[PDB]
RNA sequence: AGUCUCCCACCAAUUCGUAUGCGGAAAACGUAAUGAGAUUUAAAAAUAAUUGUUUAAAUCAACUCAUUAAGGAGGAUGCCC
RNA sequence: AAACCAUAGUUAUGACGAUUGCUCUUUCCCGUGCUGGAUCGAGUAACCCAAUGGAGCUUACUAUUCUUGGUCCAUGGAUU
């Protein structure tokens, strides 16, 4: 296939101005294509209540948080005008004198023992936290925790990009996309926290006391707590730029 | 975000010195008398050489290094005394300087550099150097008489 | 907060054994580093990637921070880090980097051919691209591969500090920065300085003239030096400390107890935090009221 | 044969289209060059940019998704004045469903108009509307087969 | 309406970190002025030497060089990249730039030799804006 | 991981979702009540495990998803009725006002 | 800038003879009212183009899909009156 | 053998000087205030660059690395 070519290039050299060049871009095919280019119903059931439940538990968890709030604000009111300090007295003064708008209002007394230790006792079995501490696996347990379920949780806010959501401590009772639901208390505050977690950073401490006083120091960022596996494994991450994170540096 | 080139148009003028020989008043005459020829020995790694030496020796280390980049002779012919350097925008100037300051060839005394065109294209440069061809024809035409 | 992360270890192969002179001449730059002023300064030890690596974990990190640089911290008031330059030039099967980037805090590489560069630069999990500033450039940079690779990580890293060793290679230097700082878009540029011993060290100022004459301004060299080393010491240090950042076993409870701050604190043959119980349910939730 | 069958298709060979027929291209190039033809420089010229045009895709075309739901709607399926609407709707979307080939590759497969029975839904409602009292001698008559009549208002 | 910058000043000081030898060897003012002049033939041709500069309150390492506004990074590219060999001590000698300043207020100690300077700076600066 | 150490974090995570389930809000709150309900079995259904029919049927409500219960943890009922049949078997709860019927 | 789409010759008609929410020559084009939806879905994920992150998953905001043909006349309701 | 044609046209859009305007901070004044005036300064950015023309869509930009308008059942402080 000699002959053909050079003819071809005796072609070239009178419509093109330099006739080479064809073949070296790769600019003549050889080839060129002519084609046109070309036991259910009771799944049924189950899927339908499984969303009717869904739509119906968002709506009530929306109308549970707007009658905190409301309730809150209320109370606190009251409670101002009222010449009252302490929340004992408060308390019980709502209690003799409005029986409906105590019925609305959240008792921590009790959302502390049970959520707590029922927590505590778990993540102590799952991260194997044993009388003695050499047996442990530092990867496998942060692997463990990226995958473990926080629903019931103590978290405290450490460092943030607003100045004043930092010290918060709260157990959660639901687990959101972009806000992050607690619980707080005061003398007389009694405040659902609803928080960012864009630019945020948490942590949880575990009480060991076998023998000594001891604690595990861990934390979680929220900026990469959103792209994370729930309850398993096996899914493709990226790396974003590792950019955003100034914050945790500057303060 | 684009590599902005310049090209540097540069002419070899040989000047009558001889005190000896009296010479010849006139437009064409000392055009001849300029534009002789050049030597045998020339060429563009003995010219780029020695605009190396020359600019090392004037500017310095990092006066060079900054230059030595992008220095390149792109077309020079002995016949005419014309050549075209490749350089940057930022140091053209410093080029021009350098092609001020060059002082002689290792074996041919008693020349001068002359910039003529500098432009950031090569087509330009050759359109200039037509046209000055050109007008260099008119001249000599005009004095044969 | 200055941080210089291009300090270069006496050794290049393990076959090599490091005498007292060279560790001596090591401190006595740590020292003249803190002398004038400094924060952070992370040594590096260059090795090469075809030569067989040795199957070991407690072998492979020749630097001893705790038993020399702990002994020495206390007087001098900075931290260390260690990092490793993989020189890799031709696509071999020794790679077992799932060892030395879990040993190692910060992983770098130094590319001298182009499908090398190409696969540190997509599929090589690495914190810094650096060049061979002694040597000529394998080829033509393009830009946007090196942009690609600024938004997906990998920064370049500008050793002004070989400048100092001969007198023809400031000409190859010069040629070679200019060329990473046209080609990178002046946004993903560390700047390190590669010196073995303190008689070629500088002042920050120093270093901001050079690099202004070099053609990169002076503003963005100091936003580069105080918040992109930060960040590219933060990246290398969480993608071996923590999990694939998600989780963090550092908690900053004020602002110098942080995971690249905290160094003697946070345990390293293993990852826990023995720190006593500050943090139960009865405490007020609001931090300004909550009094001890 | 400069061309060849495949398992695809039909594909063509330049490389024996040429080299089979070169002596009639010399002809040719002799035909319309005589004196430059032993010559060798550039005789054709760029060209202006004022007539360059632009490069198409290869497919035929996407149908809007309303169009397609009314055609779905009409294949899948005394009168009021909008029912007389309607059945003229229904055939026009019939006979695009039919002709246009956008129609038919966002058409569901194993739907064709023999299963759908086009035409007797055609016929039907083509006597809808022969039953919808036409007045055709109201309309008016024009003289050629083209659209043309005379628009004139005087003094108004 | 303008202010146009004569010069700038430039705090140096030569830091050897060998007190041995130090303490031993003494540094003169015309040793400055060769280091000076070799720095700027080593790195640069007659571009770097025909930098105008004096010299001001010389002490044991520690000098004020008043340089040019113009060449400014000439003066300070060069001075952060030379090092003395085998001038006048065997030990290599750097120097390092301890600060900058454009207005002639900076402080070191209470000392005068600032003040007959700002005091000729005075009358010749009221007589440049004058004239 | 491991499969014999995932596969026992799998038994611990479901116990420990069935037993946050449980105690106090799961039966008070009727909205914690769903969100736990639909968060332990979009848990299951990443594991494509099968569920005990014997308590798929009456484990739980439709409208709010509380355990259905009637009257060493004294605790809340979750339904307050269960009548005969009266024409056909049904169950009514507290929480919400609606009631579910089975035919025998 | 981008591997996106389309116009840049006509065709009383095998030539998308398409009166189909509105504007538009076309657009893998802009926007308006209502209802619903989340690998348990019409379809996005943890077995044509583009984007480092790449819709949502308390409420809002954002994406996708499913309906509403142009003009004139009569009755009822609501507002200034 | 040409159809050769751009109020940029084939990867050219260079070198500095001067003036006005904008952001915040430094101070003064009348009458709190004013698209108020006057100095002492800094900044005028980032994303990126045409190669035949127009429209639509998407994707990069504006942290002491110029700006502007509005919203927020986001939190922080104060009054009722
Ligand atoms: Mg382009
Ligand atoms: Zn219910």
């Amino acid at each position: 296939d000699r002959t053909q070519t050079f003819i071809k290039d005796c072609l070239f050299t009178k419509c093109l101005e330099d006739p080479e060049k064809p073949f070296n871009e790769n600019r003549f095919q050889d080839t060129l294509l002519l084609l046109p280019t070309d036991e259910s119903a009771d799944k049924q059931l189950e899927k339908r209540d499984y969303q009717r439940i869904n739509k119906n538990s968002k709506i009530a968890l929306r109308e549970y948080i707007n009658n905190c709030k409301k309730n809150t604000k209320k109370c606190l009111k009251l409670a101002y005008e009222n010449k009252i300090t302490d929340k004992e007295d408060l308390l019980h003064y709502i209690e003799e004198k409005h029986p409906t708008i105590y019925e609305s209002l959240p008792q921590y007394v009790d959302f502390v023992p049970m959520y707590k230790e029922l927590w505590i006792n778990y993540i102590k079995e799952l991260l194997n936290i044993t009388k003695n501490l050499k047996t442990f696996n530092g990867s496998l347990a942060l692997l463990k925790l990226s995958m473990a379920d926080y629903n019931g949780a103590l978290l405290r806010v450490t460092k943030s990009k607003n100045k004043t959501l930092i010290g918060l401590q709260g157990i959660v009772i639901w687990d959101s996309q972009k806000f992050f639901i607690m619980i707080v208390k005061g003398n007389i505050i009694d405040e659902i926290k609803c928080i960012p977690k864009k630019g945020t950073v948490f942590q949880f401490e575990i009480p060991i006391s076998d023998d000594d006083d001891s604690a595990l120091r861990y934390s979680i960022l929220g900026d990469r707590f959103k792209y994370r596996s729930v309850d398993r494994a096996g899914r493709k991450f990226k790396s974003r730029r590792c950019d955003d994170m100034l914050y945790y540096i500057q303060n | 975000v684009r590599l902005k080139s310049r090209y540097i148009l540069f002419e070899i003028i040989f000047p009558p010195t001889d005190t000896n020989v009296e010479e010849s008043v006139s437009k064409a005459d000392i055009l001849l008398s300029h534009h002789r020829a050049s030597p045998a020995d020339v060429s563009i790694k003995s010219i780029l050489q020695e605009i190396r030496r020359s600019l090392s020796l004037n500017l310095g280390d990092y006066g060079s290094a900054k230059c030595n980049s992008l220095l390149q002779l792109k077309y020079f012919s002995n016949k005419t005394s014309t050549g075209i350097i490749r350089c940057h925008r930022e140091d053209c100037d410093l080029v021009i300087m350098a092609l001020m300051l060059m002082s002689k060839i290792g074996d041919v005394d008693g020349l001068i550099v002359n910039p003529v065109k500098v432009s950031g294209t090569i087509k330009k440069i050759e359109q200039f150097a037509m046209r000055r061809n050109s007008k260099i024809l008119n001249i000599i035409k005009c004095s044969q008489s | 907060m200055l941080v210089d992360l291009n300090v270069p270890w006496p050794q290049n192969s393990y076959a090599d054994k490091v005498t007292s002179q060279a560790v001596n001449n090591l401190i006595k730059t740590l020292s003249t580093l803190h002398m004038l002023g400094y924060t952070h300064i992370a040594i590096n030890f260059t090795v090469n990637h075809s030569e067989k690596f040795p199957n070991d974990v407690k072998l492979l990190n020749p630097i001893d921070i705790k038993r020399r640089f702990g002994e020495l911290m206390d007087r001098t008031g900075l931290k260390l880090y260690s990092r490793i330059t993989l020189i890799i030039d031709d696509p071999s099967k020794g790679q077992s980097l799932s060892k030395i980037s879990q040993a190692f805090d910060i992983v770098a590489a130094l590319p001298i051919s182009e499908k090398g560069l190409t696969l540190s630069t997509t599929n090589l999990d690495i914190d810094l691209l650096t060049f061979q500033y002694g040597s000529r450039l394998p080829t033509f940079l393009k830009h946007k591969s090196i942009c690609s690779c600024v938004n997906r990580g990998v920064k370049l890293e500008i050793v002004y500090g070989y400048a100092l060793r001969d007198v023809q290679a400031r000409r190859q230097f010069v040629s070679n920065v200019r060329s990473v700082i046209r080609s990178s878009r002046s946004r993903g540029i560390v700047i390190g300085s590669g010196a073995m011993s303190p008689l070629e060290c500088r002042n920050i100022l120093g270093v901001t003239s050079l690099i202004k004459n070099l053609g990169l301004p002076s503003d963005r060299c100091s936003k580069a030096m105080g918040d992109l080393a930060s960040l590219v010491l933060l990246n290398g240090r969480l993608r071996n400390k923590s999990h694939k950042q998600t989780i963090v076993t550092g908690g900053g409870s004020g602002n110098g107890d942080d995971v690249v701050n905290d160094v003697q604190g946070i345990d390293d043959v293993q990852t826990i935090k023995v720190v006593k119980r500050s943090m139960d349910a009865e405490q007020l939730g609001h931090a300004s009221k909550r009094h001890k | 044969t400069p061309s060849d069958l495949s398992e695809s298709g039909s594909k063509l060979n330049v490389d024996q289209f040429i080299s089979s027929r070169q002596f009639e291209v010399k002809q040719l190039q002799l035909a319309m060059h005589n004196s430059k033809a032993a010559s060798s420089t550039r005789i054709f010229q760029a060209l202006p940019r004022k007539l360059r045009r632009r490069t198409a895709s290869h497919n035929v075309r996407r149908i809007p998704k309303r169009m397609r739901n009314r055609a779905l709607r009409e294949m899948r399926k005394g009168l009021n004045a909008k029912q007389l609407y309607k059945a003229r709707m229904s055939i026009k979307l019939l006979r695009l469903a039919s002709k246009s080939t956008s129609m038919k590759l966002s058409m569901p497969p194993e739907v064709t108009s023999s299963n759908c029975h086009v035409r007797q839904k055609i016929k039907t409602l083509k006597r809808m509307i022969k039953e919808s009292s036409t007045a055709n001698p109201n309309i008016k008559l024009l003289n050629n087969r083209m659209g043309s009549y005379d628009c004139t208002g005087v003094n108004e | 309406k303008k202010t146009f910058r004569e010069w700038q000043y430039f705090k140096l000081s030569i830091t050897s970190f060998d007190q041995d030898v130090d303490d031993a060897h003494a540094i003169d003012q015309m040793t400055w002025r060769q280091w000076l002049n070799n720095a700027l033939k080593r790195s640069y041709g007659i571009f770097g030497e025909g930098v105008e500069y004096s010299f001001l309150h010389v002490d044991d390492k520690l000098a004020y060089i008043r340089v040019n506004h113009a060449d400014k990074d000439t003066f300070s590219s060069s001075i952060s990249t030379y090092i003395s060999t085998d001038e006048l001590v065997g030990s290599p000698l750097t120097v390092s730039i301890l600060q900058e300043s454009s207005s002639l207020r900076l402080l070191e100690v209470t000392d005068d030799d600032r003040l007959w300077l700002k005091k000729v700076m005075e009358e010749e600066e009221q007589d440049c804006k004058c004239i | 991981m491991n499969k014999d150490q995932a596969e026992k974090y799998q038994e611990r995570s479901l116990r420990q979702k069935y037993n946050l389930l449980h105690v106090l809000p799961t039966l008070n709150s009727r909205a914690l009540s769903g969100l736990y309900y639909k968060n332990f079995h979009n848990s299951v259904k990443r594991y494509q495990i099968m569920l005990p029919e014997q308590l798929k049927s009456g484990k739980f409500c439709s409208h709010c998803g509380c355990v259905y219960v009637p009257n060493g943890d004294s605790d809340e009922l979750g339904g307050e009725s269960m009548e005969g049949p009266k024409k056909c078997i049904q169950v009514n709860c507290l929480n919400c006002e609606k009631s579910k019927l089975f035919e025998w």
